[PDB]
RNA sequence: GUUAUCCGGAAUGAUUGGGCGUAAAGCGUCUGUAGGUGGCUUUUUAAGUCCGCCGUCAAAUCCCAGGGCUCAACCCUGGACAG
């Protein structure tokens, strides 16, 4: 109880935050019908470092930052080899949200649906195109991209895994 | 059209449109209300990169669709090539050479047929220049020294590396297509390119 | 011994390592022998051994791993058929795909033998794409 | 170096495994033999993984950390405490709480209260208040004495946690896997080598096998402090 | 800093849980 | 700007690209004709398949590169992958 949380908020230049949806989810009780706020926060620096997080609380801002503290303990790093794009195409479903990611030329800003585009514009990739096949959901969507960019391999570690010395690569 | 309109509105909204319509910074006696408070949808952000581009060059938006279709149609970084097809626009060059203070100034300065290019007159502001061109005045403009007034008040900013201004014989030429670093305006190519993906 | 002798080997590979078992026993026909010959030399697997049980020469095949992890092999193998029996696929030397840029290979049946994308792209020949792994 | 002769384990209760129709078959490329309703663990890979165990324990203390050992079984209850008073490590007495590693903020405040109640227990002002307050302080001090009596000397997380075999402490183990804290533990004949990332598969039916591997690692840690 | 140290520890251990499940025995 | 017509979005007819325990959906089960798919080795022809060469698929259109109208639209010259 020292006060004002100035040093303790950690001013968040390192991780920039945004919501991607704040739906009010509600439960009914004996007394009636009371609601809490479920916010989904995607945290990440533009270095290649993102992760989702849900939260719910009766306040809006405590749900956002509570989802952020859930989010900033959930980070993967993005395998993004070239001039801020992707090594190869990928698809990976989670639940019932399927996400096709596809690398792009460098003259192409990120084009995807709002959750996928949110976790990629926070991922610092600049050149991708990801269609979403399946759900209208936002959480399983974004988390499906996170699973869809964990399982993604560069050329250096595939060259290391196969044992092949090196060729067949322009750069 | 031209849009020909109130323009500090567009500077307060879009941020400072550099060079175009002012060297004077906005709101010398203004802005003392209207808290943004931080709510701006992302479509508003990409839209403000459209109009940050569209007002800074004075284009019709249908003509900007035309330049995006040519920019996709060419080979390479479409976020950059859009800012090559809108830098070697003629009145942008006459702005950049300081032949006029503002880009409506250069557009009107080329509407009233005051520019010879390679010795031939070009009456149209949307003319796209080439490498190794020649940009001069009119023969009456040594008697009509309006260009010399603009070159008098101009030379705070010098030139980017395509231009070569000759002092009294008033000739400016571009060595090669302008580089991205060379582009004067500061904006994200990806934001604008992404916006037109929908078409 | 079903309908396919190539979904035989392939489905034994997927079903082998999705249960993390690093050992395959399959029949050794000519085209299985050729696939494991062009597959051990490309770093996906470790060893292939012929032997006999009732004078029926089989292939036991040792898969790759790594060390003691949550799962001892990191890169999931992801084998896939293409030219199904009843839907044959055929490619020229144009269509022949660089799988994921090259991180996968597309083993295919040339008139020479069966090659990879390296050994059928330099030849300029084309043929029936058996399957591509990645 | 950290060797153990093969015969010292091979004589005692190390290959003396567990029940022959309870085996969890991720030991199928591991377990050597089966005899009389009891499994027989492969001792070569056992001693090699113990070589690796003492390499990665003595190296980790050679960096300079503090290690943790869980003690809960009541068949190996006090043997861990003997294996933790001399070895300087902090230890679980008899019983575990779900949350002593991951929810350690409330456990930390619970150590504020436990530290203050030990300060009141030592100070001799316990006999001021009558049997009510003394009864309450003895009860909560008894419960924190059950858990937090053996880990008073810890702030923060350890580096390596070595646990009572597999069964009773999947809770503490899964808190370690959530925290990422590497653990090197004991495996029965029917458990997972892939829960932790290196562990030491040997049966823990023998108290002398438990005293063997734990005593081995106790001298590994103390020689880690030897600097 | 503490989180980074923890991560480094985890890497060390995973590598220590990477060197010798291969070979060894 | 509204309306109408068409495509997209629509993976909402699905080869690329869906499903059938409970959401729409497995015949009540079985025999079997036509038809579909099919074990292994060796040999032969090459119908499919692949490679080379050749002919043709008018001109105009689309793509690339030049050139002309003050630019563009449009016009013109040459070239070609596919298939």
């Amino acid at each position: 109880g020292f006060g004002s949380k100035s040093k303790k908020e950690k001013i968040r230049d390192g991780f920039e935050e945004n919501v991607v949806q704040v739906r009010r989810v509600t439960k009914v009780v004996k007394g009636g019908k009371h609601m809490r706020f479920r916010a989904i926060v995607v945290v990440g620096d533009k270095k290649g470092q993102v992760g989702v997080g849900v939260g719910k609380a009766k306040e809006v801002v405590s749900a956002v930052q509570k989802a952020a503290v859930d989010a900033r303990r959930n980070i993967i790093t993005v395998p993004m080899t070239k001039y801020l794009t992707f090594p190869h195409r990928n698809e990976a479903d989670y639940g019932a949200a399927r996400v096709m990611l596809r690398p792009a030329a460098p003259g192409t800003g990120v084009i995807a649906g709002g959750a996928v585009r949110t976790v990629l514009e926070m991922a610092g990739v600049e050149n991708a195109l990801g269609k979403q096949l399946g759900s209208n959901n936002a959480l399983n969507n974004a988390r499906a991209t996170i699973v869809a960019v964990q399982t993604m391999r560069q050329f250096s570690d595939v060259a290391r895994d196969r044992g092949i010395p090196m060729e067949e690569l322009w750069k | 059209s031209r849009y020909r309109g109130p323009r500090f509105k567009k500077i307060r909204r879009l941020g400072a449109l550099p060079g175009l319509t002012n060297k004077r910074p906005r709101a010398g006696s203004d802005l003392r209300n209207q808290s943004r408070s931080g709510k701006r949808s992302q479509y508003r952000i990409r839209l403000e990169e459209k109009q940050k581009l569209r007002f800074h060059y004075g284009i019709t938006e249908r003509q900007l669709l035309k330049y995006v279709r040519i920019a996709r149609k060419a080979k390479g970084s479409t976020g950059q090539v859009l800012l090559q097809l809108l830098e070697m626009r003629l009145d942008n060059i006459l702005f950049r050479l300081g032949m006029a203070p503002t880009i409506p100034g250069a557009r009107q300065l080329v509407n009233h047929r005051h520019i010879l290019v390679n010795g031939r007159i070009v009456d149209i502001p949307s003319y796209r220049c080439k490498p190794q061109d020649t940009i001069m005045a009119r023969d009456e403009q040594k008697s009509i020294a309006l260009i010399q007034n603009s070159l008098d008040l101009s030379p705070r900013e010098e030139l980017p590396k395509h231009l070569t201004l000759n002092p009294f014989p008033y000739k400016g030429l571009v060595n090669q297509i302008i580089d991205s670093k060379w582009v004067g305006l500061k904006i994200n190519e990806l934001l604008v390119v992404e916006y037109y993906s929908r078409q | 011994m079903g309908k396919d002798t190539i979904a035989d080997i392939i489905t034994c590979i997927r079903n082998a390592d999705m249960n993390r078992k690093g050992t395959v026993r399959i029949v050794s026909t000519n085209i299985t022998e050729n696939i494991v010959k062009i597959l051990l030399r490309e770093g996906f697997i470790e060893n292939a051994r012929k032997h006999q049980e009732r004078n029926k020469y089989f292939l036991v095949l040792t898969l790759r791993h790594r060390r003691n992890k949550k799962g001892p092999y990191l890169n999931t193998f992801h084998l896939k058929r293409v030219s199904r029996p009843g839907l044959r696929i055929y490619s020229n030397y144009q269509r022949i795909p660089r799988i994921l840029g090259g991180m996968g290979i597309a083993i295919l049946s040339t008139s020479r033998g069966i090659m990879t994308d390296r050994e059928a792209r330099l030849e300029g020949i084309g043929g029936e794409i058996l399957c591509y792994i990645w | 170096y950290w060797n153990i002769n093969l015969e010292e384990m091979m004589e005692a209760g190390v290959h003396f495994g567990h029940g022959t129709r309870k085996w969890n078959p991720r030991m199928s490329p591991y377990i050597s033999a089966k005899c009389k309703g009891i499994h027989i663990i492969n001792l070569t890979r056992t001693a090699r993984f113990l070589s690796e165990a003492c390499d990665l324990v003595f190296d980790a203390s050679s960096r300079g950390k503090q290690f943790l050992i869980v003690g809960t079984k009541n068949k190996a209850a006090d043997s861990v405490a003997r294996a933790a008073i001399r070895a300087r490590c902090h230890y679980v007495n008899k019983k575990w709480l779900g949350g002593m590693l991951t929810n350690w903020s409330t456990t930390e405040t619970r150590l504020h209260k436990f530290r203050d109640l030990r300060m009141e227990q030592t100070a001799g002002r316990l006999a001021r208040l009558p049997k009510r307050d003394a009864a309450v302080v003895k009860r909560q001090l008894s419960h924190l004495q059950t858990y937090l009596g053996g880990i008073k000397y810890m702030t923060g997380l350890p580096d390596i946690v070595i646990i009572v075999d597999q069964q009773e402490e999947y809770t503490a183990l899964r808190e370690c896997i959530t925290l990422g804290i590497p653990t090197i533990c004991l495996i029965d004949t029917n458990c997972n080598p892939d829960l932790a990332d290196i562990s030491i598969p040997a049966n823990d039916d023998a108290i002398a096998s438990i005293r063997l591997i734990l005593t081995k690692l106790v001298f590994a840690i103390c020689e880690g402090r030897s600097s | 800093t503490r989180e980074r140290q923890k991560l480094k520890q985890l890497f060390e251990d995973a590598y220590e849980r990477c060197r010798n499940a291969p070979m060894e025995g």
